[PDB]
């Protein structure tokens, strides 16, 4: 169907910034009456999606004049002339000129800050969890910015695959940072067959990759 | 449901003319055979031939498949009133919005009540609509020009009838009630219906509407219906057994001199006694609409889909 | 004020059924077309079902066509989405909306989670600190809230006294079908021997409350 592609997916923003959210459609959202039913929605955490702009550029009432839309044909844009905190969230574009109606990929307006450095922390699996046959190795990336950081697992220098899971806290209200946890999950079998467990972290704030490791045979 | 006067037409050549018949029954025998949508299609969209072959009008497709007023053969559609001079099914315009819902794919003619009147869409000869209805692509099943009646789609539950004209003050009084009842609506089918400091784009709008014979229609939510029968000369068709509709000269004689056969109801108001016979048309009668403390016999009453615009402020 | 309030969200079993009700207030329900919108856990919004004002027309995307049935009773000013043949891909917050290419008013949403898992208690394991979790005098410790279902878990530290740097991560739905998350906290290294760190996990759907002493 009409693939609404939303650029960017994530958009670091500072208050007072003007931010643009572009939405490009696979086909022309101008029907045979020149009416284009493209709408922009704001979804703030824990609330309902709110209509901002409908019909390319027409502001839903209750929406401040700082939100503005524009476009024609395939590529459409949402424009916030002055970001305020009440505007952070996920922004979605949506057609409606063709069925099925399709939302856009979403744009997370997050707070831009100075690039922080990931305080990395690696945790062996507890004795209690090993008694349950499973071993979860937790590598913590604490207080970093921007969100994009890379975590790689090396179990006896063997780059791990399909053996990890990531969880990122949303942006912190007090220092605008993100914290990230990568959980390497193995069986106690696989955990006891290897000795060296390492989580290496690549990040903009790290001049060199940070490798946090633990040898199973050590307290 | 069955025809009023004449069974479905079995045409021979698409190029055959459209003999216009003044005789009322003769005008309804054309309606039974979709000779009217046939003419409209010709007059307005380069259409060579007829619609309604073998089936007749009793087979036209209605978008609300649950069409109540279609089961009554005598209740007039928008098109059927175009043949009798009660409303003109205006040809579409680039601004007349096609309503979503109807399976348009293959349709040769389709029609919908619009807030300011009635609008039809035609396809040229050997042509047929796309699923969206806004173009006329090729269709080998339409080369004959003697097309089935399913190729005609009438959108909406609609019933048309002679209207008691209302003082304009009534209409405006009604439009004022329709506005207090429908405050969210800013525009209907491009016709201003309220004022909004913020209007959303056109939206499907299934609404009970009413034509009181004035600029736009009176759209309705809380309204009462009730049917009558005046047993007037227009509620009675006339025909010569086996040979179809009686001539205009024979009909007036039937419905004035009273020297004609007929059903009970004709007899009991017009008279009786090779000859012409007249009968009642299959309908509940004339629809009367109660609305805002006033009742009005509308030119056309109905529930139909429209494209309207709602407030955002 | 225009208010939409959805209801009928909860746990359902794969292949099972759930019906969502949207209660409409503050507007003329019968003059608006309405629709249902879901949000997958990856925050993707999807158009789910649409219905004319008089209920006569409905539309669906093939993803939920034949499986879902939208319906509305304008009489009770309520919109309905009967969901049948549900799959874990139907895990979402389903919003009802005033509709037609402009969802101008949305409901608060109702979480529908399709998962054959059954309410299981969380296993809280200590993510104890060491030398490898100490950097510049700041040591990190935490709790692994593993193999629980359904969401949510509430994790406070030291009965709630620890808010300084406590990071409770979003739950992740593993392949086993059970949710799991980490709660972590960074603390002065001097405290490791002089302060107790206990994470208090409450999993209300399973009536599990576990206080875990996370220390060296």
């Amino acid at each position: 169907d009409v693939v609404m592609t939303q650029t960017p997916l994530s958009l670091p923003v500072s208050f007072g910034d003007q931010v643009s959210i572009s939405c490009r459609s696979s086909q022309s959202l101008a029907n045979s009456y020149g009416n284009t039913y493209l709408s922009w929605y704001l979804h703030k955490p824990g609330q309902s999606p709110q209509l901002l702009i409908y019909g390319i550029s027409k502001r839903f009432s209750g929406v401040p004049d700082r939100f503005s839309g524009s476009g024609s044909g395939t590529d459409f844009t949402l424009k916030i002339s002055t970001i305020k905190p009440e505007d952070l969230g996920m922004y979605y574009c949506l057609q409606g000129t063709h069925q099925p109606w399709t939302f856009g990929g979403g744009t997370k307006l997050e707070i831009k800050r100075t690039v922080a450095a990931p305080s990395v922390f690696i945790f062996p699996p507890s004795d209690e969890q090993l008694k349950s046959g499973t071993a979860s190795v937790v590598c913590l990336l604490n207080n970093f910015y921007p969100r994009e950081a890379k975590v790689q697992w090396k179990v006896d220098n063997a780059l791990q695959s399909g053996n990890s899971q990531e969880s990122v806290t949303e942006q912190d209200s007090k220092d605008s940072t993100y914290s990230l946890s990568s959980t390497l999950t193995l069986s106690k079998a696989d955990y006891e067959k290897h000795k060296v467990y390492a989580c290496e972290v690549t990040h903009q704030g790290l001049s060199s990759p940070v490798t946090k490791s633990f040898n199973r045979g050590e307290c | 449901t069955g025809p009023i006067i004449c069974a479905g037409p079995i045409h021979s050549n698409k190029s055959a003319d459209i003999p216009h018949l003044l005789g009322y029954s003769e005008k309804i025998c054309q309606i039974d055979r979709l000779i009217h949508v046939s003419s409209w299609l010709r007059n307005h969209s380069q259409f060579q031939g007829y619609v309604g072959q073998r089936g007749g009008r009793s087979q036209v497709s209605y978008y609300p498949a649950e069409n109540s007023y279609s089961r009554w053969s005598g209740l007039l559609s928008p098109c059927d009133a175009d043949w009798l001079g009660m409303l003109v099914v205006k040809k579409a315009k680039g601004s007349d919005m096609i309503v979503p819902g109807p399976s348009y794919k293959g349709k040769v003619f389709f029609e919908r009540p619009t807030f300011d009147g009635y609008v039809g869409w035609g396809c040229g000869s050997g042509k047929s609509r796309t699923e969206s209805g806004e173009l006329c692509s090729s269709d080998s099943r339409t080369s004959s020009g003697l097309l089935p009646s399913d190729r005609v789609l009438w959108i909406g539950d609609v019933a048309c009838q002679p209207m008691t004209p209302i003082p304009e003050e009534t209409f405006l009084e009604l439009k004022s009630f329709s506005q207090s009842e429908f405050p969210d609506i800013c525009k209907i089918d491009g016709i201003v219906f309220n004022q909004c400091e913020g209007e959303s784009l056109p939206q499907p709008f299934d609404v009970a509407w009413m034509d009181v014979g004035h600029s736009h229609k009176i759209i309705m939510r809380e309204h009462k219906t009730k049917w009558v029968q005046e047993s007037s000369s227009k509620d009675f068709v006339c025909y010569k057994e086996g040979t179809g509709p009686c001539s205009e000269s024979e009909e007036k004689t039937c419905k004035t001199s009273g020297s004609c056969r007929g059903d009970m109801q004709f007899c009991k108001v017009a008279g009786c006694e090779a000859k012409c016979r007249c009968s009642l048309v299959h309908k509940p009668g004339e629809v009367v609409v109660s609305y805002g403390g006033m009742r009005v016999r509308p030119k056309c009453y109905g529930f139909s889909r429209m494209m309207a615009t709602l407030e955002v402020s | 004020e225009v208010k939409l309030v959805e209801s009928g969200g909860g746990l359902v079993q794969p292949g099972g059924s759930l019906k969502l009700s949207c209660a409409a207030s503050g507007f003329t329900f019968s003059t608006y077309t309405m629709s249902w919108v879901r949000q997958t856990p990856e925050k993707r919004l999807e158009w789910v079902a649409y219905i004319s004002n008089g209920g006569g027309s409905t539309y669906y995307p093939d993803t939920v066509k034949g499986r879902f049935t939208i319906s509305r009773d304008n009489a009770k000013n309520t919109l309905y989405l009967q969901m049948s043949s549900l799959n874990s891909e139907d895990t979402a917050m389903y919003y009802c909306a005033r509709s037609y290419g402009n969802f101008d008013v949305w409901g608060a949403g109702t979480t529908v989670t399709v998962s054959s898992a059954s309410t299981k208690g969380p296993s809280v394991f200590p993510l104890a600190p060491s030398s490898k979790s100490t950097s510049g005098g700041t040591a990190a410790l935490g709790c692994l809230v593993k193999d629980y279902f359904p969401e949510p878990v509430t994790v406070s530290w030291n009965s709630g006294a620890l808010t300084s740097g406590v990071h409770t991560f979003p739950a992740v739905l593993q392949s086993s079908g059970l949710y799991s998350l980490s709660s972590v906290v960074t603390v002065p290294s001097s405290s490791l021997g002089t302060q107790t760190y206990i994470c208090n996990v409450n999993h209300k759907p399973s009536n599990t409350k576990v206080d875990k002493k996370v220390e060296p």
